[PDB]
């Protein structure tokens, strides 16, 4: 549902999601990968 | 408890980790039994119910707080007292409370944060709070600092109108929730003119010290509820008394027993080992442009550097490379002659493939040579990608120490995961001052769990987590274990040059069995379990040892001519004599040197006048 | 962030009755707590009364039980009924407001009305207050 | 008035200068219109009457006060407010009031010191005060600091009993004198528990800042009557905010606008030129054992000294030679290799003749050579004796600069009086950073009033007092004026080596007319109005100049052999070639050098094989 | 630098009269100001009265006009006449002294007497104080 | 009137004088010479 500008921004299976609240965009990272671009690995648990 | 038990906190903002439960659980794990929050309180995506008992214990937060998209009814953060708020939400507010509602008009309702009474810096945000009740009545000026009330943009839109009604006895209808306990506790507005800072009551006696934050239990400087600037044991100080008091009388400096070191918010008498100690008397983390890290009897000191300086190359995500969130084709350019890396190193996947969004060229695998210059890192190292071309970590051949004063999540000085590399090949890495080591998620990486880490760790609490690496079962079959020449202590790879410590001796960097004393091409001597080559003057001896030292002074026999134990190329001509007068000597059949007769100008081929015809 | 203006300041007989008002010049009146202050001529400016933006009243002890502050959100105005007046009441009266506080300190209200003179006749004309 | 007008004060204690009038007059001269007393208030030998109006204006005293043997009736020190008292009377008391009586039972009577309300340090002494009245009623605890009340030994023996009776309304019958104004003003005892420091009244509002001394006019830090530690303009501070604030967040240092320099009792932005500036950020007077005075772009800085240090030789009457009050046979021993004199130099008569009392041997006139090592003096110089043997001041030949940070009576950096010397002979003295010059009482000292002092003075307010020295009338008759070769600017003696600046040129230290260019023994060149001798290689030229530089590179013609402009002794043998290979050249009849043929081992006497027979 | 000792502490009827004394154990009595202090049981220690070494009296307001402190240099003693006693007087009484001060602060007197219990009967037995 | 111990202690015409007050001794320096041993010359006036 994201425009072309922000489409394909997130890495490691991140998906663009529309922040209705204040008309923004963000990434929905998979479990065990964190950061706004899903770049940082969970260090404390699961390797 | 002397100190309060801490949790690291997160800066991910609106990143949802999978589903709502998954994120909620990551939160629960993180902030369970947390007393003081080091990072930020990101209460996002807290759906209906999801009881948050464990959060009650949270007292304060260094950074900003983001409460967003929480349809939950009750958020009991009663013991939350203060927010330092050294960071702002989008450079605007210390607290952001937004969109706490569901489609069915159920949102944040109860919020009895009766003890939250101070916010040092930053503003607050309110919007889209239909269900919100009670909190409305809060007279914020008591809490928030005067500087920001213009920046504060908040609004209570109680559309529903299903709300509770404050207990009458509450101070002027200001209450956090039902009951007498939830009446808003104000300790700022009732401080009479005289009291500039916080106060207990109106009676002028109750003037708290200026240096108190949340209030006080008495006028004395120790009685502050929360220390504003520094927490020197009970007392709350502004700046640690310097090492020496300036003497008004003599115009000199006198050694001060009160003298202490400013480490963050603590006046202590001793810094953590790894941290840099200044002559100023404050524990610091890195030298500025003025000077470099001068080793001063086993502690780092920023002794002034004359003329050209070693300087400091701002590590990624710090100073001049804070914009960049991973070393890519662009920023890597500025690493020509880096000796001290004042920051961190983030090697992310996007760097290599290139980012359309930021318009960053693909990082060339060939450009990994730049890293040879780097010798030390103040902070930590993160590597989440490596080129197909290379399997060995050549780039870090001459990487010596990782100071790791700043750690990723204050826990780890190094992280290598999800890589394709096979051999570690770090043959100068001999110290990690502080910080933990985590090696995981490497498919075909042997040599991982072979090193003796206790030697490399110097500080109490350095742990090691090396899991999900190529099992020794497989590695040993294909001979990817410590080579014959590597000591059992540890080995970085299969090569003899990758041994931590050698069994017996070594030729330079490559371990070997025994030095070439008797025969062999390089005639060498054994010093400190190393073989060093004799000076060419040292004549090789079939049976006897050739030499016992680098210089030509220690040769048993000379290759050409002899002038004592010091083997010289030929009989000295012009050797230091009387006031630097040239001295002429003559060679003999036995290679013996003797002085010529003064007469012979063109040298002499014998004693006296008979030596030199013309 | 809005202006104010008083009305009703004048002269009255000792022990009389009066009705002062304070009209807000702007918007969001309901969001602002309202406070009255007085300064006796040749004295320093002192607190009179207040009423929170949460409609919580609070009086100074001198005027307590003789004065009745109030507010009308619809009309964006405030009122002050004043009975059993005393010659001691003669002063210059101001009304201040503020959204984020309902305190008694003159410093905490940073948006001010311009004020008016209020006078109560000398003992001679009237009686000795109770 | 920005600052208060100061008087230097005296430490002479019971020294009576001639008769009572003479001492009284010395006092009057000193303390007339004095606002703040730098030294000590020695009110001794004040006889009947001797009206002391001028003393009223005195406000405070840095040091102790001695009121002794004063038979005077009235001593109006009403405006005297406080005594810092950094020095004690005999290491005991801040104020000593003793033996104020005459034979006829007339002594100190009136003493309405109504404004004297604080004494930071030291105790007080009272005894032998028959006539003393009113003062008795003083409840001292208000004034004196708690630490000393045990050391305080005072007694009011009002034997006479002819005394005044305090005005009833005085606080509890405590009065300094007659009238309502003279009632004792107490600002300490009425400070309620809450107020730890001074106060105006009992009402808790009146809590003065801790940093106030005499009291306050309000709670703010600026309102202190007298600043306890530092007087930063109106405000009264504890220690100047350091140059840079320690950043709690980043653990770094951030440049502080508030940052100032602690110079005595003042937080300023700039030190007096002569004074040493530390990287710490406080104006100081001398370096400790740690380091010496490193010249850092025209300001003194105590940059750390590696290994051996130049060190500092404690000048007389300071540190390790404070006992000694004049350099004598004993202390002079410890001046072997003194480069920096951290103190003063007192040359008193008793040193030379020797003191029976202190058992100090006579100072040997021959031992004046020790002073040649001395190069600089932090403080001042006093010379009140000189041996008969020598008339010239050889000892100070290599005395360069007198820093004079500490001055005798804060007024003079140098003093030479009542001497027998004839010529100054100070031929390295080229700067007096600060402090005045007084030359007087020299019987037969010429050359005195010939120097251009404005050049030598670098600071505003450096005066010169040169009087009662041998008149030029007499000196010129016997030719004791600036020699022909000395410039008119100044001259230290009749010798050509004692000129401040030379007319034209100079051979080393001795001025001359013109350099030996054409003829003469030393063939020399003229650089920067100096004649320097050519290297021997430079062949003397009868008509042309010989050389234009020190090194042999600038000789017009070579004495022996020539190898270009660089005149070498002989054709180079072994000159740097290929990888430091010896090069053999051959001389010719024309003194030209050319390369030999490789064949000739023993050198060559011609080109090719034909050159070198064997 | 000398010791002290009280006398006269005991029980009396509400509204009665009593006479307390404080004897100095040492020398230089004339040089010491004398002060009386009281502590109501289960309360904090509070000021009562004082008289300077310069023979200047000073009373606390509660006891003012009901109490008469005094001193006798010859006998090295002090006295305290106490009339129209109140049940509120019941407390532990001490007497302190000091040469260099005649203040009211308990901290400024650093040489102390050991004290005595003084009791005034309950309202029941007597009358309601005036 | 001074005992032998303190007799002849002062320089520049200083004379021993008995301090009755506390049974001490001192020097009575001539005008224009100051200090307890009459060593320092008056600097501000009279040379
Ligand atoms: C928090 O940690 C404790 C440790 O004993 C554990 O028992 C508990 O289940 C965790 N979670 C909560 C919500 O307390
Ligand atoms: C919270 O309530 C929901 C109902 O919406 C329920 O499904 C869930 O089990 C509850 N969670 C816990 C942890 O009890
Ligand atoms: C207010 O917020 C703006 C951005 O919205 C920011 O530039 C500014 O620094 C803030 N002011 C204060 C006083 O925090
Ligand atoms: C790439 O590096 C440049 C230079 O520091 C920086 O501006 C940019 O943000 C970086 N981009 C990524 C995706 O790391
Ligand atoms: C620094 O640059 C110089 C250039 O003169 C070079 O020779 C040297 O290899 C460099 N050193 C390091 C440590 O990068
Ligand atoms: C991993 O590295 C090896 C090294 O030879 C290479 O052959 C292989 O292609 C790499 N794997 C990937 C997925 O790039
Ligand atoms: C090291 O020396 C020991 C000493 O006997 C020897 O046994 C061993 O073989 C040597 N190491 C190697 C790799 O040869
Ligand atoms: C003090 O100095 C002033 C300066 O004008 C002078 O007139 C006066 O005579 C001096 N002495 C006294 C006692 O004022
Ligand atoms: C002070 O009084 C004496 C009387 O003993 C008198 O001789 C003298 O002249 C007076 N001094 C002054 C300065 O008036
Ligand atoms: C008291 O005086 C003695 C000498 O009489 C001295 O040693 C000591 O330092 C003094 N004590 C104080 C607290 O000044
Ligand atoms: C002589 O010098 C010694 C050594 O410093 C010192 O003890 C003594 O007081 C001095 N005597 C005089 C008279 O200067
Ligand atoms: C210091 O002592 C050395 C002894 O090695 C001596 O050669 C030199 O002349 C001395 N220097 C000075 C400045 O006194
Ligand atoms: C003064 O010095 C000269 C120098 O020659 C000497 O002749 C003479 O004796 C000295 N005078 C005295 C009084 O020592
Ligand atoms: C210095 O040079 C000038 C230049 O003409 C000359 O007149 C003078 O004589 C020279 N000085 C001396 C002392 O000869």
């Amino acid at each position: 549902e994201c425009p072309l500008s922000h489409d394909g921004y997130c890495l490691h299976d991140g998906v663009c999601m529309y922040i209705e609240a204040l008309d923004k965009y963000a990434c929905n990272c998979v479990v065990g990968y964190i950061g706004e671009r899903c770049q940082y690995r969970d260090l404390k648990w699961w390797e | 408890l002397e100190e309060k038990k801490v949790c690291q906190g997160t800066s991910n903002k609106l990143t949802q980790l999978g589903t709502f439960e998954d994120h909620f659980l990551s939160l629960q794990r993180m902030f369970n039994n947390c007393e003081v929050v080091l990072g930020n309180l990101e209460i996002t995506y807290v759906q209906r119910n999801y009881d948050l008992s464990f959060l009650k214990t949270i007292q304060e937060v260094a950074g900003y707080v983001l409460i967003a998209l929480n349809t939950v009814e009750r958020i009991p953060l009663e013991n939350l007292q203060i927010i330092r708020g050294n960071m702002y939400y989008e450079n605007s507010y210390a607290l952001a409370v937004l969109s706490n509602y569901d489609a069915n008009k159920t949102g944040l309702k109860e919020l009895p944060m009766r003890n939250l009474q101070e916010i040092l810096h930053g503003a607050v945000r309110f919007s889209n709070n239909p269900a919100l009740c009670n909190v409305e009545s809060i007279q914020w000026r008591d809490i928030v600092s005067s500087d920001f009330l213009s920046n504060m943009s908040m609004d209570f839109q109680n559309h529903l109108g299903s709300c509770q009604k404050c207990d009458p006895s509450c101070p002027n209808g200001s209450c956090w929730g039902a009951g007498e306990e939830n009446c808003q506790k104000l300790t700022k507005i009732i401080c009479a003119q005289q009291c500039s800072g916080r106060c207990r009551g109106k009676s002028p006696s109750d003037c708290c010290h200026n240096q108190c934050a949340a209030g006080c239990t008495g006028p004395r400087e120790s009685d502050c509820l929360v220390c504003r600037k520094f927490r020197d044991e009970a007392t709350c100080k502004d700046t640690c008394p310097p090492l020496m008091l300036y003497n008004p009388t003599t115009y000199q400096m006198d050694v001060n027993p009160e003298g202490k070191y400013s480490f963050g918010a603590t006046c202590v008498k001793k810094c953590p080992r790894n941290y840099v100690v200044t002559d100023h008397g404050s524990c610091v983390r890195a030298c500025g442009a003025d000077s470099y890290e001068m080793e001063e009897d086993g502690v780092r000191k920023c002794k002034k550097c004359e003329g050209p300086c070693r300087k400091v190359c701002n590590g990624i995500g710090i100073g001049e490379f804070k914009d960049s969130l991973s070393i890519n084709a662009t920023n890597i350019k500025h690493f020509k002659n880096c000796t001290s890396i004042s920051g961190d190193l983030h090697i992310l996947p996007v760097a290599f493939r290139g980012d359309s969004f930021t318009h960053t060229p693909p990082l060339d695998p060939q450009e990994l040579d730049i890293l040879k210059t780097v010798k030390e890192i103040t902070g930590f190292l993160l590597i989440q990608a490596w080129p197909e071309n290379r399997t060995d970590l050549h780039a870090f051949e001459n990487l010596e120490i990782i100071r790791g004063r700043t750690k990723q999540h204050g826990q780890f000085s190094l992280a290598v995961v999800s890589l394709n590399i096979t051999s570690l090949g770090l043959r100068s890495l001999k110290e990690i001052s502080d910080g933990d080591v985590i090696i995981s998620g490497n498919k075909n990486l042997c040599y991982a769990n072979t090193i003796n880490w206790k030697k490399l760790f110097g500080t109490s609490g350095q742990k090691t987590k090396i899991i999900s690496n190529r099992g020794e079962n497989s590695c040993k079959a294909t001979g990817q274990v410590c080579h014959a020449l590597c000591s059992p202590e540890g080995c970085w790879g299969p090569e003899p040059r990758d041994c931590v410590s050698c069994r017996n001796v070594s030729r330079g960097r490559e371990c070997v069995d025994k030095c070439n004393l008797l025969e062999g091409e390089p005639r060498e001597f054994v010093e400190n379990s190393e073989c060093i080559q004799c000076h060419p003057e040292c004549l090789p001896q079939a049976m006897n040892i050739t030499c016992t030292g680098r210089g030509p002074d220690n040769c048993i026999q000379c290759a050409h001519y002899i002038d004592g134990p010091h083997c010289v190329k030929t009989c000295p001509a012009g050797v230091m004599g009387e006031n630097n007068t040239l001295v002429w000597k003559y060679a003999d059949a036995g290679h013996v040197c003797h002085l010529c007769h003064p007469n012979c100008t063109y040298g002499c081929t014998g004693p006296g006048l008979e030596g030199c015809p013309t | 962030q809005v202006q104010l203006q008083e009305s009703g300041g004048g002269s009255v007989q000792a022990g009389g009755s009066l009705k002062l008002s304070c009209a807000a010049s702007g918007r969001s009146f309901s969001t602002y707590a309202m406070g009255w202050f007085r300064q006796a001529p040749g004295q320093d400016r002192e607190f009179v009364a207040t009423i929170s933006w949460t409609d919580s009243t609070d009086y100074a002890d001198s005027v307590k039980g003789r004065f009745t502050i109030s507010r009308d959100n619809a009309k964006n105005t405030g009122y002050l009924q004043m009975n059993s007046l005393k010659p001691e009441d003669t002063a210059v009266y101001y009304c201040a407001a503020d959204r984020w506080a309902s305190s008694r300190r003159n410093v905490d209200y940073d948006y001010w009305g311009q004020g008016t003179q209020v006078t109560v006749s000398s003992h001679g004309s009237g009686l000795v207050p109770r």
